[PDB]
């Protein structure tokens, strides 16, 4: 956990974040929608466990990403709930939920549901 | 396209 | 949104969540299992958006909580997705996605899915 | 179980799903999106656990729906999974996911995830 | 889609389904835990939109599966939802619920979710 | 509207 | 039981 | 093990 969580990690679509694990618990840092650009960088923040258990368990973790920035508002938060797995190819496996402010009428289309696998390597 | 893709 | 949602919510089970809304889209704050121990309390950060629509939608938001603290450790996360919605009986409509920490070979039961209500007043 | 489930069914929304639970297990009816017109409704397919356990728990069950019938077709498919839950106020409490046939480019958007209770009376 | 979706189908896992897709949308045939055994074989049913997009679009489908058959009952069922994705290397996405039953107090942790890619080349 | 919901 | 719930 | 995995 911690030190190996720290650093930048790419899914399979090419989108990049960058996290700080910190001592206690905290998950710092960016996403990016693209590899390249200030108006595709976003704000991320989460947790995990930062005592995990011994025998070969992955670690717990979660952040949120809400879409604004200073370019582009997009009315919509995402959360990602998984675990780390570290090792020679370490990976976050993660389950996703991403919802839209929607009005009442429209409310049961607010949510989104996907998967994600994060690897250090990018392709 | 939704920025989380693009 | 921010000083509506920044309160106590309460949810269906009995469960206190205190959140305080930052101006830079921040949410900070502690979950409490049980409404009146320390050793139920944990830690919650998240993030929502903070320059939400003019027309009536809601504001979507997103937090996690790490079970972790300084008494017990349950090697576990829960994502909360969903959106604040106004007025004189405000609420928070969630949906939520728990994962523990497995092994490889349990990875496919290692999350569970469910859905929650937050209103400020308590029952 | 069976006996229970077979009849009419309400959601909070308005529809209304008629099912026949089978001896062996399957679950065959028609959800109508509305209370009374041909053109909404559909025909859906499903099981549920036919023995179930004899202390106080839920029987399990799911079904699916696609929604194409005689006049309307939104190339898109729902699964409902949950349990009865017997008695004076017998419910079926579920959680549903809701995918629609995309292009490869927008598959991230396929699947829409929520829940639903139904109740035998309509309110 | 129909032609193209009746066969056997593998996933990552080594769990086997064989499913004949009917003129009228529906979905018939058996899931098998681990590839040559009665007491691992579940049957299942289902549905498909039988006149999909003309366009590059996959095809919307759904199952479930009780499981419970001659020899064990686990009292639970999954329902499976995703689309059929034609071609060289057809495949068939999907994102799964799995609700066991459960007592009113620990329905909480009733469902599980998951997501499953199944192909028509066992590796 | 979605058929599942009008 | 699992912190969430009590 | 759940009969979806064994």
């Amino acid at each position: 956990a911690e030190a190996g969580i720290t650093g930048t990690w790419y899914n399979q679509l090419g989108s990049t974040f960058i996290v700080t694990a910190g001592a206690d618990g905290a998950l710092t840092g960016t996403y990016e929608s693209a590899v390249g650009n200030a108006e595709s960088r976003y704000v991320l923040t989460g947790r995990y466990d930062s005592a995990p258990a011994t025998d070969g368990s992955g670690t717990a973790l979660g952040w949120t990403v809400a879409w604004k920035n200073n370019y582009r508002n997009a009315h919509s938060a995402t959360t990602w709930s998984g675990q780390y797995v570290g090792g020679a190819e370490a990976r976050i496996n993660t389950q996703w939920l991403l919802t839209s402010g929607t009005t009442e009428a429209n409310a049961w289309k607010s949510t989104l549901v996907g998967h994600d696998t994060f690897t250090k390597v990018k392709p | 396209c939704h920025p989380q893709f693009c």
